[PDB]
RNA sequence: UUGAAGACAUUGUCAGGUGGGGAGUUUGGCUGGGGCGGCACAUCUGUUAAACGAUAACGCAGAUGUCCUAAGGGGGGCUCA
RNA sequence: AAUGAAAGUGAACGUAGGUUGGGGCCUCGCAAGAGGUGCACAAUCGACCGAUCCUGAUGUCUUCGGAUGGAUUUGAGUAAG
RNA sequence: UUGACCUCAAAUCAGGUAGGAGUACCCGCUGAACUUAAGCAUAUCAAUAAGCGGAGGAAAAGAAACCAACCGGGAUUGCCUUAGUAACGGCGAGUGAAGCGGCAAAAGCUCAAAUUUGAAAUCUGGUACCUUCGGUGCCCGAGUUGUAAUUUGGAGAGGGCAACUUUGGGGCCGUUCCUUGUCUAUGUUCCUUGGAACAGGACGUCAUAGAGGGUGAGAAUCCCGUGUGGCGAGGAGUGCGGUUCUUUGUAAAGUGCCUUCGAAGAGUCGAGUUGUUUGGGAAUGCAGCUCUAAGUGGGUGGUAAAUUCCAUCUAAAGCUAAAUA
């Protein structure tokens, strides 16, 4: 940042020493691990697709993947987890093939 | 129910407000309780004192960040920079904090200096015999005060660039105002090529 | 207390100042504000001018120490001068030993410009001036140090 | 166990209808009692009205909820029953 | 310290103004008076701050900036607390 | 045929446990209308009364899926403030919080998710014995569909290297704390009135005691007490001050550097809709139904939406004195 020392305006406060202080591990709450990764994979391959993932994977092969997000937003209910949805099946697809 | 020239009120004493009157006709009796206990617990505690030890820290907010006043408890970096772990700085008066973050050198280097103040101005006794008499002083608070950090001098030479503080805030209000629009017009541009 | 009241001299008066004819009953009226647009329009209309109705825009979760910002004119600013060292900054009017004067820690948010300051150079640090109030603290050979 | 029945029905949630069976409530004012009628309830002209102004009655004789790109504005010529 | 819905901005052209009154005080008069000074307060014309409407300088991230000067407009304001 | 296992039963089986009372205060559920609005329906009274369930000396809350936007604060509770304010409201009547600041009190932590795998290291019960709020043997049983040790995000774990530091558990005796007992000054001297002197007058005495009460009328000094101080008895509890016995250590904990890792809670979160509620306004919380995630994720950032950033915490598991009632 580096603040400007005045009052007003875009990076507005008083100039400080900075620290940088050591990063918090509560901060990479839910990062990846190799044990989850692979326990993750393993269990979609066991228990394969849900019917509107199903659904999905058919509407991007046909009416494309507009079309999907706007079902999966109706289905998930955030366009944000729409749109990763979206791509998650965009790579079973690309998997299979 | 409306008449002459009076201010509009709003008593709000529509509810079965008698229910829940509280007089505080306890307030002398209160304090001479709270004493007894600062007392009693100075007994069962003594020779140490009734508080831990509390670094200092800026308060939040543009209406008070121009103050310092205790905190909860010194930093962990804080403390490991004085010479110190959390588990035994608990048991030696030192109240600890896992929560509040160092990012201002001038109040981490403040904070440091209590801890090595404190580290000097007392004597832990070994956990077995020997204890000599110590005698109980009961605050760490007035031990170790708070004190506001010095700004500036008191006078000094002027020096005038003839800038206009008055046209310094008025341009950085501007700026602020209008950078998402220059940004977008500096992009708008640059596209069209 | 009780023996200084009107309610002791009606004693023996038979309507306690209230009138035969018109009496003291209940809530004549209603109750509070009531009839404030109806049987009590003419007061709310020449007393509380303004009082029915919306002018103005919403702000849902104001925190008002957004808005501290107390206001100090060049008229008092010698008064942040403690009263011992004022008198001898006043008759040493000097570019090289002007007094600070930290108007934040004084608690105050702006200095505005109303009346005036002697001829004596001052250095002002304050979050905000007017510009009249930088003109006049310049013309005493001052200046504004905006801090925050 | 034996008949029937079967992804229908049932049950759950929401949606539209029905619902004085039931609930809650309301159902102006003035007024020669009240009601019916009327509007004297917002108004305008003349009179009552007592030659400043004000002035009552469910006093008298009437009118208003519109109408007009001219039936508004300016100028000219002309003169009506 | 106000003002504005708000972003905001924020109170001396001058002996903190002029005019008319104004107790008391001062000077001169035996006194009547005459002159000076006139606080509080009253009326009035100005000036200052904010809002509104105009004006739109030097400058310049060429759209920002907003000097200066105005207005049958406006405020629960300033004008030795 | 014999013996397991799983699931489900029976017994006056062995040993336990719940219910009812009280209910001022506390945690929930359910839930009015009178009343106010000069009428009345939304609103208000009130998230109150009545009804129901459940606790304790307190309860609840509680160590951030917090507040913020600062130079940032740092569990919870309570007081003073914020404030009759932001906001809600037939924008009517009315309603109405929070952050910061000052204070009282202060205290921090535990699981799940990990291979002990060169050793289920764990635990209930029965039984015998003992120094019995328990201990030691032995025997059934529980338990691998996971009981111990190890780690809880502030971290931490596995390897590797280098170093120094610090420790347990008893009796016994004082103090402490509570409950009690006992001992500890001085006129009943004279006169008057009166049935009675504790009244009046006179002359004294004690006072760290002239609080209070009793006694035939207003009694420091007649009696009990009061004041001051002393001496006992009975517990409770190591709170901590001394002494004595056993020294736990091949154990346990802490600390620097390098390296590889870093498991973190789902019909949940979130979304829609319905109802209720809140100051919470394109929806504050709660609940029903439908839909239903992710892992550089997720929540929050008080105006709905898409796009790009940033800041801040780490939910869906858990315990905890005090300040408060
Ligand atoms: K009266
Ligand atoms: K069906
Ligand atoms: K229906
Ligand atoms: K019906
Ligand atoms: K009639
Ligand atoms: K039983
Ligand atoms: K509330
Ligand atoms: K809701
Ligand atoms: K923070
Ligand atoms: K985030
Ligand atoms: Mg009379
Ligand atoms: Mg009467
Ligand atoms: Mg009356
Ligand atoms: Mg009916
Ligand atoms: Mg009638
Ligand atoms: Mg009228
Ligand atoms: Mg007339
Ligand atoms: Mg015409
Ligand atoms: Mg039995
Ligand atoms: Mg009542
Ligand atoms: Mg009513
Ligand atoms: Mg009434
Ligand atoms: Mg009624
Ligand atoms: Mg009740
Ligand atoms: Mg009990
Ligand atoms: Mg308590
Ligand atoms: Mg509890
Ligand atoms: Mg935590
Ligand atoms: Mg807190
Ligand atoms: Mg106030
Ligand atoms: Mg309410
Ligand atoms: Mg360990
Ligand atoms: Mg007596
Ligand atoms: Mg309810
Ligand atoms: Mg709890």
């Amino acid at each position: 940042t580096v603040k400007t020392g005045i009052a007003i305006g875009l990076n507005k406060g008083k100039k400080v020493t900075s620290m940088t202080p050591a990063p918090k591990i509560s901060y990479k709450k839910g990062a990846a691990s190799n044990r989850t990764k692979f326990v993750r994979s393993l269990v979609r391959e066991i228990a394969g697709l849900s019917p509107y993932e199903r659904r999905l994977i058919d509407l991007i092969r046909n009416s494309g993947e507009k079309r999907a997000r706007k079902v999966a937003k109706k289905r998930l209910g955030s366009f944000t987890r729409a749109k990763a949805k979206v791509e998650e099946m965009n790579n079973i697809i690309a998997a299979s093939r | 129910a409306i008449s002459k020239n009076l201010p509009i009120l709003k008593n709000h004493f529509r509810k079965h407000w008698q229910e829940r009157v509280k007089v505080h006709f306890d307030q002398a009796g209160k304090k001479v309780s709270r004493r007894n206990a600062r007392a009693t617990r100075a007994a069962k505690i003594a020779p140490r004192p009734l508080d831990l030890l509390r670094p200092v820290v800026r308060a939040p907010t543009v209406k008070y960040n121009r103050k310092v006043r205790a905190g909860r408890g010194f930093t962990l970096a804080e403390v490991k920079a004085a010479g110190l772990t959390a588990a035994y700085a608990r048991t030696i008066g030192i109240a600890v904090d896992h929560r509040r973050q160092n990012r201002n050198q001038e109040i981490f280097d403040a904070n440091v200096q209590r801890l090595k103040e404190y580290q000097s101005k007392i004597i832990v006794f070994p956990r077995n015999g020997k204890a000599p008499e110590a005698e109980q002083v009961l605050s760490a608070a007035a031990t170790f005060p708070i004190a506001q950090p010095a700004t500036d001098v008191e006078a000094r030479a002027v020096q005038d660039n003839g800038e206009s503080a008055f046209r310094t805030l008025r341009l950085a209000r501007s700026e602020k105002k209008f950078r998402g629009i220059r940004e977008k017009r500096a992009r708008e541009k640059a596209e069209a090529e | 207390p009780s023996r200084f009241t009107k309610t002791r001299k009606h004693r023996g008066h038979v309507s306690a100042g209230k009138g035969r004819i018109g009496k003291h009953r209940k809530h004549p009226g209603g109750r509070g504000m009531a009839g404030g647009q109806h049987h009590h329009r003419i007061n709310m209309d020449k007393y509380h001018p303004g009082y029915f109705g919306k002018v103005g825009m919403r702000y849902f979760h104001k925190q008002q120490a957004h808005f501290w910002k107390p206001v100090l004119n060049l008229d008092k600013l010698w008064t942040l001068i403690p009263e011992d060292k004022r008198d001898q900054y006043l008759k040493s009017a000097s570019k090289e030993t002007a007094p600070v004067i930290d108007t934040l820690a004084a608690g105050y948010g702006k200095i505005l410009g109303k009346g005036r300051i002697p001829n004596v150079p001052v250095i002002v640090k304050a979050r905000f001036v007017s510009k009249l109030a930088e003109e006049k603290i310049r013309a005493a050979g001052g200046v504004v140090e905006l801090i925050a």
